């Protein structure tokens, strides 16, 4: 379990500084959604270790929290409208004379392309991928230390 | 007796060649004999490496 403070999460993000507009309890209700998604049991053997891990579900909480506010805030004539607006990442934009055009993200699952919609589910999934390389080895038991070997090694 | 140890000083003392009984191995040239002290090339040294060899490929 890791413990989550609003100190730390509001001087991250900046945007999310009012208490009014964003209430300590929602924070947390937020956290303890995040810690499904990433399981927040703290071991010095895992990848996600330490503060990378704690960094990992904050930045998964401000996600949540950016789609929540996305979802209360809306709007369409003053208001939430009837199936709320989904996520995604704009891979196209045009306001009046203005247009922009953005390179697509490799989203080849539907977690990563969730995670794409945010740029703090971007920041998470960059996380996540720079971390991910090489891989685990289950099983397996030290054969090699019972056979002999160039100069005197492992007799 | 050219290049033939005509003594050996075992403890101190210089034993005769002629008192003791040597037996060599396949006696070296004459121009590295020395570098062998005038003994024989060691069957040790023919077969450190192959027998090397052998024992890792069978490990």
């Amino acid at each position: 379990m890791v413990i989550f403070d609003e100190h730390k999460f509001r001087t991250l993000f900046p945007e999310f500084a009012d208490p009014a507009a964003y209430p300590d309890v929602r924070l947390q209700m937020y956290f303890d959604i995040a810690c499904e998604f990433i399981s927040d049991r703290d071991s010095p053997y895992r990848i996600l270790n330490g503060k990378a891990l704690e960094a990992c579900l904050y930045l998964l909480t401000a996600h949540l929290l950016s789609l929540s506010t996305m979802q209360v805030q809306g709007a369409a004539g003053g208001g939430v409208t009837a199936g709320g607006t989904q996520g995604g990442f704009i891979t196209s934009a045009t306001v009046g004379e203005v247009s922009v055009a953005k390179l697509a993200p490799p989203a080849k699952n539907g977690w990563q392309w969730w995670l794409s919609g945010t740029p703090y589910g971007q920041e998470l999934w960059a996380l996540l991928s720079v971390k991910a390389v090489g891989g685990f080895y289950i099983g397996g038991l030290p054969e090699r230390r019972g056979f002999r070997k160039v100069g005197g090694t492992f007799w | 007796h050219f290049y033939e140890p005509d003594f050996w000083i075992i403890s101190g003392k210089k034993y005769h060649r002629s008192h003791l009984v040597v037996v060599r191995g396949p006696q070296p040239p004459d121009i590295l004999k020395p570098t062998y002290i005038f003994g024989g090339i060691p069957l040790t040294q023919r077969i450190y490496e192959r027998v090397y060899a052998a024992e890792r490929t069978a490990n």
